[PDB]
C-alpha cells in the first residue's frame, strides 16, 4: 500500500479531503514538523482554504509491539556489557560465544515481534518489511554467527540447521497450495513432479520430499514394472530419511553410499520408461551433489546455494564459487529487498546490508550494526566536538540515529532506551554525550513524579544541574 | 488523520507548535489568534480559545519556552508585535483566556516575522518588518513579563514583492546567533564579544524571494544546518561551521518541487527536514552518511 | 558458448561449412605450444599442429615471471600472515613488494608495447595494472588506517590509478574543444573534469587559454579576482598535509561564499558556470556528481575535495554509481568497484583471465597482507580449495609453467611448489617427483640442477630413472 | 602453426607424442607407421621414418617410457599388436630404422586400442579388440625386449558398429589400474591384492558408443579424473576417489559439441582437457575452484 519512485515513499495527505486540484492555481502549501512524530501539521495560506491538516510521518511505528520490541532489544544491548565492543586468550573464544548468543537473542525478539504483528491486522505492510529483515538476519547469522571464521566442519548441526531455516523462511515456497496443484486434474510423468521433488531436496525438505514419492509411483509402477529400479528408488528414500545433520563424518560415509547407489543404478536394467529412467538418474545425481544437476532443478540462486552445501561439498571455502554458479543459473530477484543483502552477506561486503535494513526498520538496523561491530565484522576507520556522524563507527551512527528518532516518538517508556543508547555509545567523548543529553532531556514527556526523579537523576549522573534549574524554574510555572 | 476546521474567516498565515507538540497556535488575516489542544483520549484537535488580537493581518506567531510560562508572541501588519500569556482563571473559548502582556510598537513598518530566542538565552525574542530593521526584545526581568526592553536594532536592508524570515540558532552549546532573510538576501547575525550583533555570514545562491528559512537543532554535531525555501523552486541546505568566524558550505540543493518552496521546517532533533510548495506536495529529507540529503517520503495534498 | 574462438589455421582449414560432419581428433602435447589435430577420414591426411590459445612464449614473459618470483622468495616469512611492530614492519615490507610487482608489470607492459606484435596482449596487461593500481591505493598504503596517516602516498597513488585507467581527457579531445567565445558548456565540463581528476596543472592551463585575462579583466573586475585567486588555490592544493587541506578547503569555501553573493557584471550563464566551478572545488557533492563522466571521477573528486576519509568510501561509491553506472566494456572497472567495496576475492577470476601469472602473485600478496585467507577444514595431496586460494593459483601457475617448454622457468616452477606457504612436505615431494622427469634438460649444468633437486627432496628412484634415461640415449649414439 | 602432410595414402587413425613432445608416431589404414621429428632450428615437423607395419588398418599406436628405450606399439585390424624399437644404426627414412621386437597374436579379433602402462609398473602394455578380451603383456625381462608374456586376460564384454578404448592410470603414487571402454560400457580394472585384475568400478551414463577415454595425470591431487568422449555428443568427466573400493562421481558433462565427441585428451599435468568432434571444433577445459569444468578456449577447423 506504499510506492517509491524517487527512492522516496509517495503518499496521500488525506484520503477524501485533499485541498489541491491540479487545475487549480498554484498554492502556498505550508508544513510544520511537530515535536511529536505522529503529530505534525500542514495548512495553506490561500482564500477559502482554512482547514488544518494534521499529518503523521510516513511509516511511523506507534504500536505497542514495537515499544516492546525496542525495549527487548535494549536489554540484549546493555546485557552484552563490555562484549558490546571488540578488543586469558579464551577472551576471544568467550567473546564470540556470548555475542553469537546475543544474536540468537535478537533473532528471537524479532520473531516474537513478527508474530505479534501478524495477529493484529493493521497494515500488512509492516509485517512484510519485518519478515524481510528477519530473513536477512537469518542469513547473516548462518554465515557469521555460528562458525566464527571456521568451517562447516566445526559445528555442522548448528550450521545446517540455521541454513535450512533461512532458506525455508525466505519465501513460502514450495507452498502446500502449489503441492496440491501438482496432484489434482498421465501418471505423474511430466517434469512438474520431479522439478518439485528435486526442489524439496535442494531445500533440505526431505520429510516432505519422501512424502511426495509415497503418494504415487513408488509402490505401484515400480514394484510391478521394474524390480531393479524399485530397490534403487526405495533405499534412496531410506538414505534421505537419514541425511547426516550432526556428524561431518557420517556425511562423508553418507555421500559415499549415495554415490555408490547412483553408480549401481546408473548402469543397470531399465525395465521402465526411457523418460522415467532419466528422471530417477537426475534425482540420484542431485542427492549426490552433481553441480550440473543441482543448478538445473534450482528455481532461485539460493536454492542452488543451499544444495551445493547440502549435497556437494559443505565448506564455506567455496561459498564465493557457489554463489557465482548459483547467480549465473538464476539472477537476483530485485522484487524483494532481502535477496540482494543476502548475496552481499554471503560475499563479504556486509556494510551494504545496513542501508537496506535501515529502510525496512530503523531500529533493527541499528542493533544489527551494533552486533556486527561487536562481532568485529565492521569497524570505524575514521581519522566544536560532538559525534553523530561518519566519524565514529557506522554502527555508532545508526544507534544514535535511532536514539534521536525515539525522542520524537512520544513514548516515555522508551526515553530511557534512548538516553541509554547515547550513554553506552561504544565511542564518542563523555562530554560529547553530555551535550547531546543536555539538549534531548528537556524534551522528556514526564507525567508522574517518578518520571521527574528519573529525569533529574540523569542531570546528576551527567552533571547537568543547570538543566535542573530549568526543570524547577518550569515546575514552578506549570502549576500557575 | 482527518483535517479539522481552523475556524478562521480570512486566510491562515502561520501555525505553530508549543513545546511538547500537544498544542498549536494559529493566526490569520481575520485578525484572530486561535489555540488548539490535542485532547488525549479523543486524539482530535479542539479549540482552546480564540480572540481578536490585532487590527490587521496577523502574519507570524510563536511560543516561548515552558520554562517561562505559557507565552505567545504575534506579529501583525498593523506594525505591532503583541505578547500574550494564558490566564487559567478564565474559561476556555471565553475569548479571555489569554492576556496581553504588552505591545511593542517601535516598528514603523508592517511586521512579517517573530521568533522567540532559545530559552537558554533568557526570555528574548526577535521581529522583522518593512522598515528592514531587525529588533531584539528582552524580558530582562522575568519577574514581570510586561516589561520588555529593546535589546538591539540592525538595518538588515538599505531602502524599505517583499518577504522576511527569522530563525535563531537553537543550540545552547553555541554562540548566540540568528539567521535573517530579506527579499533574496539571507544573512546570519552573531553576538559579538562586545555584546552587540554583527553580520557574521551570508547564504548565497538565492535567485529570488526567500519564502522560508529554518535553522536546524544541532544535537549531536559540531556544525550548524539551516535550510531555505526559495521562490525560485529550490530547497537549499547550508552547513555553517565556525573555525569565531563562520565557514559556509552548500550541502544540498533540491528542485524536486518545481515551483516556489513556501515552507521549510525541521524535526525536533533536527534529523528530518520538511519542504512544501506550489506542486502541492510536502517532502521529507534525512541526511546520508556523507551528509547529502535524500528524500525519504512525499506527502501530497493533490487530488 | 563461453570463452574464445580461433582459426585452427588462417588460410588452410580442412573442414568446409555445411559438409559431412567428420572425425576431428586432437591430442594435447607435452609442450603447450606444440599440440596436434588431425582427421580420420578419406583424403584428409594432413596433420595440424595447434598451439594453446593465448600462450605466452615471449622472452618478456619469462623475464616477467622470473622477476616476480624474486619478489616472492625475497618476502621470506613475510609471504605469510601471522596473528606489535611485527605487524607494522610486516605491512611495510609487503606494501613494498606490491610496489615491486607493479614495477615488474609496468616494465613488462612497456616491453610488450615496443614489439608491434599482438597488442591484444598489451591491452589485457594494462587492464591488469589498472586493477592493481586500484588495489594498491585502497589496501597497500594506509594499512587499515585513514587517508590522514599518509596523505601524499595515498593521493599520489589515487591520482595515478585514475589518470591511467582511460586515456581521457586525451589531448586529442582537448583540441577539439578549442576552435562566440568559450562560454560553452563543453569548456566547463572539461575544466571541472580535469579538476575532479586532480589534473590541476592542466586545468589551470585551459583557463589561461581564453576568458581569464580578457573577458574578465575587462568586463567584470569582481569576478576577475575570484577566478584568478581561485586558480592560485589550485596551484597549491595540499597533497602532503591533512592540516593544510582543512585550511585550504576553508579558503576555498571562503572564496565561494564571497563570490556567491556579489557583483555580477558578467553573463547570466557565465555567472553560474563559475559558481559551479567554485562549488566543485569546495566539495559540493551535488555538483561533483554533476560534472562526472564516470563513477570513478565522482569517487576521486569526493576524496579530493569533499572529505578525505575512507570511512565514506562505501557511501562515495554508491553516489558515484547512481550518477554513472559501471561500464562493462572494460574488464577492469568492476574489479575496482569490488576492491573499493571490500569483496576482493572476486577480483581474482577476472585477473586470471587477463594474465594467469599476475593473478597468481596478486593473490599471493593479498594473502600476505591478510586480505584473503583459506577457511577450509588416507593420503592427502593438495592443489585444491583445501589450502588457501592463493596457494591454488600459485601451484596452478606452477603446473602451467611445466608445459611451457621454457627451461629457464622450470626453477620458478619447482620453486613455487617448494615455497608453497602450505601443503605437506611429502605432498610437495610427490608433486615434484612427477613434474621433474619432464624438465627440458639441454646442458650438463641443467642435468646437475635436475639431479640436485632429487637430492634436496630425496628422490633416488626418480634420479636413477633420469640416469638410465641419459644412459640408453647416450649409448644409442654408438 | 602451418599444417604438414602426413604422407599417408589412406586414412590416419592415431597420432601420438613421445615423452618430450619432440616426436610423433602416426598410423593409417594404409598399413604404414610414420615417425616425425620436430627439427630444433627450423621448427618444422619432418619425417624420421615410414614403413609397412601391418597387413590391415593400423588403428592405435603408443610410445614406451624413454626409460626402457625407443619403443612403439601398434594395434591393427589384422588381429595383431606389434612392438618396434628404433635401431639408430639405420639411416632415417630408410624404412628400416625401426625393428620389430615381436608380434603378439593371441587376439582372435581386430585390435582397436593399445596403451603402455605407466613406466613405474615396468615394461607393460594392454590391448583390446573385437573379442571383447582385455589383454596385458609384460616384458618381464627388460634385458631382452623380444619376450613378452601374457600377464592377464579379462572378458570386458563377454557377449559381443562398435568401438574400444584403453587408458591406464598414470599416477605412480596410486594402485595399478586402467580404464576400458567397450561399446557403451566403461569399466575400471584395479590390481587386486592377489596379483590379478578385478572390476573395481564403472562409469555410468553413456547412452551410446564411447569413442574415446583418457585417464588424467593426477599430479597434485588424491582423486583420479577420467574423461570420455561419447558418440552421444557428450564429454563426461568422472571423479574416482578410493576410500579399497572406488567411489565414482560425475563431475562435468558437456554437450557443446552437438555431435560425436571423437577425441578426448589430457594435459601433461592433467590441468587442461581437450575434446574434438563432428562440429569440427576442439574445446579446451580447465577446472574451477569447485572442480566443475569450464571451457577456456575453442579452436575451429571450419570454413
Amino acid at each position: 500500500k506504499r510506492d517509491p519512485v524517487s527512492g522516496a515513499i509517495l503518499v496521500p495527505m488525506t484520503v477524501n479531503d485533499q485541498p489541491i486540484e491540479k487545475n487549480g492555481d498554484k498554492m502556498p502549501l505550508k508544513f510544520k514538523l511537530g515535536p511529536l512524530s505522529y503529530q505534525n501539521m500542514a495548512f495553506i495560506t490561500a482564500k477559502d482554504k482554512y482547514k488544518l491538516y494534521p499529518v503523521r510521518i510516513p511509516r511511523l511505528d506507534t504500536s505497542k509491539e514495537f515499544s516492546a520490541y525496542v525495549s527487548g532489544l535494549f536489554e540484549i544491548y546493555r546485557d552484552l556489557g563490555d562484549d558490546r565492543v571488540f578488543n586469558n586468550s579464551n577472551f576471544a573464544k568467550e567473546h564470540n560465544a556470548t555475542v553469537n548468543l546475543a544474536m540468537e537473542a535478537i533473532l528471537n525478539e524479532l520473531e516474537v515481534f513478527i508474530g505479534r504483528v501478524k495477529d493484529q491486522d493493521g497494515r500488512v505492510n509492516r509485517f512484510y518489511e519485518l519478515e524481510e529483515s528477519l530473513t536477512v538476519l537469518n542469513c547473516l547469522r548462518t554465515m557469521y554467527f555460528i562458525l566464527d571464521g571456521q568451517d562447516v566442519e566445526e559445528n555442522r548441526s548448528e550450521f545446517i540447521e540455521s541454513l535450512l531455516n533461512w532458506i525455508n523462511r525466505s519465501d513460502g515456497e514450495p507452498d502446500e497450495e502449489y503441492i496440491e496443484q501438482v496432484f489434482s486434474v498421465k501418471v505423474f510423468e511430466t517434469q512438474y513432479f520431479w522439478k518439485l521433488l528435486n526442489q524439496l531436496v535442494l531445500r533440505g525438505l526431505l520429510s516432505q520430499a519422501i512424502g511426495c514419492i509415497e503418494r504415487s509411483d513408488l509402490l505401484p509402477y515400480l514394484s510391478d514394472t521394474c524390480a531393479v529400479s524399485f530397490d534403487a528408488v526405495s533405499d534412496s528414500i531410506e538414505l534421505l530419511k537419514q541425511y547426516p545433520k550432526d556428524s561431518s563424518s557420517t556425511f562423508r560415509e553418507w555421500k559415499n553410499l549415495v554415490l555408490k547407489l547412483s553408480q549401481a543404478f546408473g548402469s543397470s536394467a531399465t525395465d521402465i520408461s526411457g523418460e522415467l529412467r532419466d528422471y530417477i538418474e537426475d534425482f540420484l545425481l542431485v542427492i549426490g551433489g552433481n553441480q550440473r544437476k543441482i543448478l538445473q532443478y534450482s528455481r532461485t540462486w539460493y536454492e542452488s546455494f543451499c544444495g551445493f552445501l547440502l549435497y556437494y561439498i559443505p565448506s564455506l571455502e567455496l561459498s564465493a564459487e557457489y554463489l557465482q554458479m548459483s547467480l549465473e543459473a538464476n539472477v537476483v530477484d530485485i522484487t524483494n529487498d532481502w535477496e540482494q543483502p543476502c548475496v552481499d552477506i554471503i560475499s563479504g561486503k556486509i556494510h551494504s546490508i545496513l542501508p537496506v535494513m535501515e529502510s525496512l526498520d530503523s531500529c533493527t538496523a541499528a542493533f544489527t550494526a551494533m552486533i556486527c561491530e561487536a562481532k568485529g565484522l565492521i569497524e570505524n576507520i575514521f581519522e566544536l566536538e560532538d559525534l553523530f556522524s561518519y566519524r565514529n563507527g557506522m554502527a555508532s551512527y545508526m544507534l544514535n540515529s535511532f536514539a534521536f528518532e525515539l525522542c520524537s516518538l512520544g513514548d516515555k517508556e522508551l526515553w530511557p532506551v534512548a538516553i541509554g543508547l547515547i550513554a553506552l555509545s561504544a565511542t564518542g567523548t563523555r562530554s560529547a554525550k553530555k551535550m547531546v543529553i543536555a539538549e534531548l532531556l528537556p524534551h522528556y514527556p514526564f507525567v508522574t513524579n517518578d518520571d521527574i526523579e528519573w529525569m533529574l537523576s540523569i542531570c546528576v549522573e551527567w552533571r547537568l544541574p543547570e538543566i535542573a534549574k530549568e526543570i524547577y524554574t518550569t515546575l514552578g510555572n506549570q502549576m500557575l | 488523520m482527518q483535517p479539522f476546521d481552523s475556524g478562521h474567516d480570512d486566510l491562515v498565515h502561520d501555525v505553530v507548535y508549543d513545546f511538547y507538540g500537544r498544542h498549536v497556535a494559529t493566526c490569520s488575516s481575520d485578525q484572530h489568534i486561535k489555540v488548539f489542544k490535542l485532547d488525549k483520549d479523543t486524539s482530535n484537535w479542539e479549540l482552546s480559545d480564540s480572540w481578536r488580537a490585532h487590527d490587521s493581518s496577523i502574519v507570524a506567531i510563536d511560543w516561548a519556552s515552558p520554562e517561562y510560562g505559557r507565552i505567545i508572541a504575534s506579529a501583525s501588519y498593523d506594525k505591532t508585535v503583541k505578547l500574550w500569556e494564558e490566564d487559567p482563571d478564565q474559561e476556555e473559548c471565553s475569548g479571555r483566556r489569554w492576556n496581553k502582556l504588552c505591545t511593542l510598537n517601535d516598528s514603523k513598518g508592517s511586521l512579517y516575522s517573530v521568533k522567540f530566542a532559545p530559552a537558554h538565552l533568557g526570555l528574548k525574542l526577535a521581529c522583522l518588518g518593512n522598515d528592514g530593521i531587525l529588533r531584539l526584545y528582552d524580558a530582562l526581568e522575568p519577574s514581570d513579563l510586561r516589561s520588555w526592553t529593546l535589546t538591539s536594532e540592525m538595518k538588515v536592508l538599505s531602502i524599505p514583492q517583499s518577504d522576511f524570515c527569522l530563525s535563531w540558532c537553537p543550540s545552547r552549546f553555541s554562540p548566540e546567533k540568528l539567521a535573517v532573510s530579506a527579499l533574496e538576501q539571507a544573512i546570519i547575525y552573531q553576538r559579538g564579544k562586545d555584546g552587540k550583533l554583527h553580520v557574521a555570514a551570508k547564504l548565497p545562491g538565492h535567485k529570488s524571494l526567500i519564502r522560508s528559512i529554518s535553522w536546524a537543532p544541532s544535537i549531536g554535531r559540531w556544525y550548524q544546518l539551516i535550510a531555505t525555501g526559495c521562490k525560485d523552486g529550490r530547497i537549499r541546505i547550508f552547513k555553517i561551521t565556525e573555525k569565531s568566524n563562520l565557514q559556509v558550505e552548500l550541502l544540498s540543493e533540491h528542485d524536486d518541487h518545481n515551483g516556489e518552496v513556501w515552507s521549510v521546517s525541521w524535526n525536533l532533533t533536527g534529523t528530518i527536514l520538511s519542504s512544501a510548495g506550489d506542486d502541492g506536495k510536502v517532502r521529507l529529507w534525512k541526511a546520508t552518511y556523507s551528509n547529502e540529503f535524500k528524500c525519504m517520503s512525499v506527502i501530497t495534498a493533490q487530488q
